[PDB]
């Protein structure tokens, strides 16, 4: 029942920081690993349990922050893999010249972890699409990892190149090149828009000035509910492969949206009275989508609802019945139902120094929909435009990345878009 | 004689755990396995469900099967971790994850022998094996996969013994999986062919009962399983002590199956009333039959009054007049002659045991072979069809080596079942 | 009567040390050699294994043979350094180092007389010598070298006495030497010709048993040797006190060897259960035979069900019904008529002693003459062949004066053994 | 069960220093020999037990360091044999003109030790291939010692002329001349590459600046596990000749690689959780080979695994089964098995002022393989090249070393290479 986490570039690492902070909070584990859970922490005889994680950055910077900051004592030094020269927002360099120089070490460290791990369920990769050290390197690693562990589940939690705003101008390229690897090798991928989150921080948490710290904490909190939640023994312990059983209808379509519906400020925690139906209803409102997408313009393929803390199955069922009664949101016509429920007994995790106020229960939604496919069209336009001018193409050609690879990457993305169109239309 | 109780999957295990609570209490057995009951009849047939180990430690004649370590752990950590025998805890590789093929065809198949060895060990500790009882869900994957897997295997060993199962049926409005039709269809395909009697219980129906009659604010699974366990006991309670009219799994089958294949039953339980309403109860045989033949008190979702009764078993508990019972049976068949199948002269089989459930003055349990149940099969078949037409989720079973032919064959054979029930309904 | 127990090599010495712990405890003997038992029957046949020295100090009728000083030291430093007699500690020049030729042919040969003198001294202290028991490994070098060396010598002195040995057999997956086939092959070559009965025990099989049944987290050699010692006692326990049916090494041989040469036996032991599972035990003769005829509880690696039973000895311990035992024997042979060799009418020889192992209410031990054991010989022969084809490691024996002819002759003669077991299997 | 140690040139002595430091630490023996073991230390009635060792250096320098430094009181003055003029990196001078002037004394001192020693098992020689006082003198001594004690085991622990880097330019010559003596007279030889060790110090001990002090300590630690370990009475006391029984299949092939798999830094000692399988697995990774050789390009002939401290046989067997299951590393086809196990009860030895952090258990591997044979080809090229030009030949001719001897030495080395080729190929 154990798993391995992987972190790349800067984003994957920073997100990881939030995740492993949460896990420590959940299990009472100290910054030096001391406990005063074995699926995240390798058992240590001294009590200093150590994270099952691989950290990669071709420019140690963010890892040095970890090495010098808190939880440098938590993580094992062998896990903190760094390079010398960064990929620098170039998928091709991360994929090849630079990334390939450490990929051997990376795989060796993974192997050690996998040899230590008895009941390995799968992996959880944290990456972006912007940087090459995230995008390109992940592409390399996932291919290699897929070969070694064809029977293990590969989760990818990605930071989706936001449609409204971004920070690098060559993102479209790195994003589209990643797509044909993730779609090929991953078992389940998640796409998260920073801008959608910032918007959530503004509206729900009432934050005028939001940053990566709080943004990441929300993302990590979702992952806790997806994974760690199961490992606390609830009423309905839905397996990670059980998620796939019910969420995924085809060989493809590995793109669920992960939302969190108890997002709430400390002030609201006093006035607001939440419950099962209230929170469940909130997660189907085109506001907490965690991505620039409006479900109301597509259909629901599948929807897993994960509950934590003080919930009962009766109310959950009733809320779902109400949703199906509402009939505002559309479901795939050839999918009789699409609702699956996971239930914990353990409460929601609270971050000291956070904002997300303490609640008695929580809901996460993992939903497959045809609406999300529209987001790729926006990326297609961005790509097509820059591609038409071959802008920045020489940075990938300088690596040796075949021009035709870009056209192939697009076609694979377009295929994916087409599949979702067929799902919604056909009956 | 002795009966083997096998539990398969979390659902089946949770139900069984409650079941063994109930009957251990019934037979005066504490959480050490020691007997401290007040009657002598509690030990008269204790052998049916318990091995008598040295020191008079009574050990559930039961096998605990699961593919998801953790559920099995919760059993060991529960009050009956001191009751169940450790070598009856069979589990290994992680569970199917709602994948019937993993449960039956592949991963679960690998561990069959580890169960059957225990089956043999149990069999050889018996003086006379009567049959097997399987407790499981019909859509879970492991419980439904290992369920029919083991049923086939067990019948091959004991073709002349009674195969009984209590199966939790996919409920219209109570879900938790989108391949519930795939798993159910693949399961029932093998269930029918290898089963002598099966009971169909809907969580939705129980959800209704546990509020409509018991007025529970927060009906939990432990309460729904409790309702199930009550009926499970009733089915075999006649075998464990004296009564005016005896009964048996075989006796029931003989009087409950008129047509080999139609051995699907709806279960019910008498006095269903809230703790504030119990003071208004008459506790008479009339009252009990009003409840027993109340469609709303049926633990299958399908409402019997849309079909007909091929045959009914009414098993009563406690001191009562035999005439009084017979009168009520007559009144019922006279009342709803349109509901009962006219091809049968006496549509109701009765039995009366001398001992009510501890704490009740008089009780009963209801087993109905109605034609209405066909509608549950129809509903599931339709859901299955809708998905199957798009080969939805098929790759999860394709990857296990399951072809399309099995799925089309199963559905075809499911249609036959419904058709047969319709054949015998007007 | 009296029986001589000779230990050869570290393996044999460690097993024997545990053995003498067990039977000294059985006969109420403390670590001074003084008797403080509660029964009188403990002294009825104490002469079998102990000299009665002045002051009533009971001294193991045993000879401790080794070529590696240090192991012998650990024996003297252990709890039985006050038990074993100092002139029975025979050792000198350093050990063979897994070199059979050093153990048998050369270095060990030089010290034979120092053993045989002790043998004579032991013999002349006896009132009636029945036979010898040798405890050793079959691949160690010294234990296997000195083993067959001394066996030959002893038979020359006592050709009409019983040569019994407990030999630890090279296990498929449990090693510690790459010339295990050379040493085993050279050993067994002389073993067969000069032995009346031999027991084949695999460390691998014990490793499986000690976890599968005893659930030991850290099975050590002291635990594996403990399992062995239990069966060693059982073989001769019938000679040391009263019983409904007596038994003997001769009696066993008479009923266990149908064909002179086929005197290789698999050993087993009844109640095998973990300390948390003992509370679920029935402790009945049925239960015991279920374990005794369970392939998984056999201390030879080869699974009996790939062969047939030429003859079986079932020796039981403690108060029990003779009919009950006989019934179970019948049930077993009826159950697996395909496993038992049809050429024998009653395939099972039984014996029942009145005294269970202290602390047990009822026990037993199992000795099987199966044809399946041929497969262990095959496996070893194949390993031997593969190496021998390249004359691998041959120079280690060449330097001791061993030629190729011995090795080819041994293998040829090993093939005969297997062939004979196959001759008598369908 | 007793043995005699021999040290030549500077390297043999410096390595010896580490070895005898370890033995003192193990037995609690003080710098003046006082104990507050008899197989290394001759029993002294005063309690001042003295090392069974012979030290040779044709230029007393390094011995003077011993004579003036710590453990000058430990060693007997009779054992500290020195010359006046050094061999100076000339095998021929060490073999003849210079070495022969003290070899009589050396043999006499050995004889005294052997006369004192009851159950002599054999000898342990520490030498190099670089210097003539190590290489040439050892050649002389081994021949003489072989004559006197044909029945005693002769171990040779040699510092292999590293393929990447060295310190003398005439090493190839001294190395190739040694080969035909060692192969002839030794019973078991070990070859160690300083550069492979330095690499191990960098990777495992995390040392950026490694030197002979720490390097030697690692080598000595291995020898302790090979020898002294046996003399502490473990579960499986595998004799030195028992090693030979199982490790050596032929009259030749006396070249096992000796690795140590608990190499670990003080920091890692806290985070790392080691056990039997973990450590055992590490020793088969082409990283801790202690020599510039990659096992994955050859086959395993034999492999003895020596365990110390907190181990059990069950786990050892399981680890081996896993290795055979792995099947990545290849074994000789006509060698059914190749695994042998030794087990101690006494823990690993800890050096105060060292780096190798204290662990609860340890594993040494003594492995024969065909992969190592490739290392001699590299030496052959170095030799052939310099030989072709007869570079420096006049330094050996000036001694009188027959030119043909060099050609003969090569042929003997080449024969050895050929034998290993046949082992791997034939079946
Ligand atoms: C003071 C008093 O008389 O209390 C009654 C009581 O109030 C009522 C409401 C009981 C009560 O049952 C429930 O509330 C209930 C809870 C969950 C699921 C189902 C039912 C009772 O809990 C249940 C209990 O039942 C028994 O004792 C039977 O022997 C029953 N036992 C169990 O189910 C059982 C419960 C816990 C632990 C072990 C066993 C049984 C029935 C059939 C076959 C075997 C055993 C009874 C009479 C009562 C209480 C205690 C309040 C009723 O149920 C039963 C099964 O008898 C509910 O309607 C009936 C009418 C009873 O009068
Ligand atoms: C409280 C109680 O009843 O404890 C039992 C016990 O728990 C069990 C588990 C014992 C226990 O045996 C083991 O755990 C065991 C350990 C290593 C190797 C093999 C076995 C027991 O240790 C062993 C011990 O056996 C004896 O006393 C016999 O006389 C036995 N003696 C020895 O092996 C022996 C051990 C230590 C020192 C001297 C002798 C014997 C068997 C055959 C022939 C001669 C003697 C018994 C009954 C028990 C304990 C003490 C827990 C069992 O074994 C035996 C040989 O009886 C293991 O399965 C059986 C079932 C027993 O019930
Ligand atoms: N959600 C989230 N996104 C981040 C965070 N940090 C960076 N990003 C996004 O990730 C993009 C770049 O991803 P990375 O792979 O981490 O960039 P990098 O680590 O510098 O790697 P290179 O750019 O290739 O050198 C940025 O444009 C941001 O939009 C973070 O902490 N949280
Ligand atoms: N492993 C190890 N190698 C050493 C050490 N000291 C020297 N060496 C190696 O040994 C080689 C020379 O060996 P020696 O025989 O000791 O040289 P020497 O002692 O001066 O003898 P001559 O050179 O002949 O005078 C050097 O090139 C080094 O590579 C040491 O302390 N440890
Ligand atoms: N009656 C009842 N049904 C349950 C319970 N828990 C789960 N179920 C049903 O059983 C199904 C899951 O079966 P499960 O035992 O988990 O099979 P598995 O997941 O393959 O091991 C769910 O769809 C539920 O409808 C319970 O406590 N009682
Ligand atoms: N059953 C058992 N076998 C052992 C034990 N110790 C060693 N062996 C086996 O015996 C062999 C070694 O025999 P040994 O007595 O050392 O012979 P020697 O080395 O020539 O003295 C090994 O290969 C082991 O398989 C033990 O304690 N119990
Ligand atoms: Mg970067
Ligand atoms: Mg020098």
């Amino acid at each position: 029942r154990e798993c391995i986490s992987i972190h790349v570039g800067q984003a994957g690492v920073q997100i990881g920081n939030a995740c492993w902070e949460l896990y420590c909070l959940e299990h009472g584990i100290q910054p030096d690993g001391q406990m005063p859970f074995n699926t995240f922490f390798s058992e240590t005889g001294a009590g200093k349990h150590v994270p099952r994680a691989v950290f990669v950055d071709l420019e140690p910077t963010v890892i040095d922050e970890v090495r010098t900051g808190t939880y440098r004592q938590l993580f094992h030094p062998e896990q903190l893999i760094t390079g010398k020269e960064d990929a620098a927002n170039n998928y091709a360099r991360g994929h090849y010249t630079i990334g390939k120089e450490i990929i051997d070490l990376v795989l060796d460290r993974i192997r050690k972890l996998a040899d230590q791990c008895t009941g390995l369920q799968g992996f959880s990769v944290f990456h972006s699409f912007g940087g090459g050290t995230g995008s390109g390197f992940t592409s390399l690693l996932m291919e290699r990892l897929s070969v070694d562990y064809g029977k293990k589940s590969k989760l990818e939690f990605s930071i989706y190149p936001a449609p409204q705003v971004s920070t690098a101008v060559v993102e479209p390229y790195n994003s589209i090149l990643t797509t044909h690897t993730t779609l090929e090798h991953s078992d389940c991928a998640f796409m998260v828009d920073n801008e959608a989150i910032y918007d959530i921080c503004r509206r729900n948490l009432d934050i005028e000035r939001p940053t990566y710290t709080n943004l990441n904490r929300l993302i990590g909190q979702i992952v806790s509910s997806i994974t760690a939640s199961l490992r606390f023994d609830g009423a309905l312990n839905v397996d990670l492969t059980e998620f796939q059983t019910n969420l995924v209808p085809y060989p493809r379509g590995h793109f669920p949206l992960a939302t969190y519906a108890p997002v709430i400020s400390a002030e609201k925690a006093y006035h607001e009275q939440l419950s099962v139906a209230e929170i469940t209803n909130a997660c189907f409102e085109p506001a907490n989508q965690m991505v620039k997408c409006d479900p109301r313009h597509g259909k629901y393929m599948a929807c897993c609802l994960l509950y934590r803390g003080d919930v009962v199955p009766k109310d959950v069922n009733a809320a779902i019945a109400t949703i199906k009664t509402k009939r505002t949101i559309q479901f795939v016509d050839w999918c009789p139902t699409g609702f699956k429920v996971g239930i914990n007994y353990e409460p929601p995790t609270v971050v000291p120094g956070g904002d997300l106020a303490k609640v008695q229960r929580a809901v996460c939604m993992l939903s497959n929909t045809t609406a999300i496919a529209e987001a790729w069209a926006r990326l297609d336009h961005k790509f097509d435009l820059m591609y038409a001018k071959r802008a920045f193409v020489h940075w990938y050609v300088g690596e040796g990345m075949e021009e035709g690879e870009f056209s192939e990457a697009r076609e694979d993305m377009a295929a994916l878009e087409k599949d979702y169109e067929e799902v919604g239309v056909d009956s | 004689r002795e009966i083997v109780h096998i539990q398969a999957g979390q659902c089946g295990n949770q139900i069984g755990a409650k079941f063994w609570e109930v009957i251990s209490d019934e037979h005066g057995i504490d959480p050490t396995g020691s007997y401290h009951g007040d009657s002598d009849l509690q030990l008269e047939r204790i052998n049916v469900y318990y091995n008598e180990a040295a020191g008079n430690k009574y050990v559930p004649r039961a096998i605990l099967v699961d593919l998801e370590p953790g559920t099995m752990d919760s059993v060991r950590s529960g009050p009956f971790g001191q009751i169940f025998r450790p070598d009856n805890f069979v589990f290994g590789q992680s569970g199917a994850g709602n994948n019937w093929a993993k449960g039956h065809y592949t991963e679960g198949a690998e561990l069959v022998d580890s169960v059957l060895d225990v089956v043999r060990k149990e069999s050889e500790s018996c003086d006379c094996l009567q049959g097997f009882q399987l407790t499981h869900s019909l859509g879970g994957g492991t419980g439904s996969g290992m369920g029919t897997l083991l049923i086939s295997k067990i019948r091959e060993e004991y073709p002349d013994r009674i195969m009984n199962t209590f199966s939790v049926v996919p409920s219209p409005k109570v879900s938790d999986t989108v391949v519930e039709p795939y798993n159910a269809t693949l399961s029932v395909h093998q269930l029918v062919e290898n089963t002598d009697e099966t009971y169909c219980i809907d969580n939705e129906a129980l959800y209704d009962i546990c509020f409509r009659t018991l007025k529970l604010t927060t009906p939990t699974y432990g309460d729904l399983n409790h309702l199930v366990s009550a009926t499970m006991s009733g089915v075999t309670t006649c075998l464990r002590f004296p009564g005016q009219l005896n009964a048996d799994l075989r006796k029931l089958a003989v009087n409950m199956v008129p047509f080999p294949r139609l051995h699907f039953f709806m279960p019910g339980f008498a006095p269903l009333t809230s703790r504030g309403s119990q003071q208004y109860r008459a506790l008479t045989v009339p009252e009990l039959t009003q409840q027993m033949f109340d469609a709303k008190n049926m633990m299958a979702a399908c409402d019997p009054r849309h079909g007909r009764y091929l045959t009914v078993a009414a098993v009563f508990r406690g001191r009562m007049s035999m005439k009084e019972v017979d009168e009520q049976m007559l009144n019922v068949q006279n009342k709803n002659s349109s509901y009962f199948v006219e091809w049968i002269p006496n549509n109701v089989k009765t039995a009366v045991c001398d001992i009510p459930p501890r704490g009740l003055k008089m009780s009963a349990t209801f087993i109905g072979n109605s034609t209405a149940i066909q509608e549950l099969f129809k509903r599931i078949s339709e859901q299955f069809t809708a998905m199957f037409r798009r080969k939805a989720f098929l790759h999860w079973y394709t990857g296990e080596g399951m072809d399309e032919m099995e799925f089309t064959e199963a559905e075809s054979n499911m249609n036959d079942l419904v058709s047969e029930y319709q054949q015998y309904q007007d």
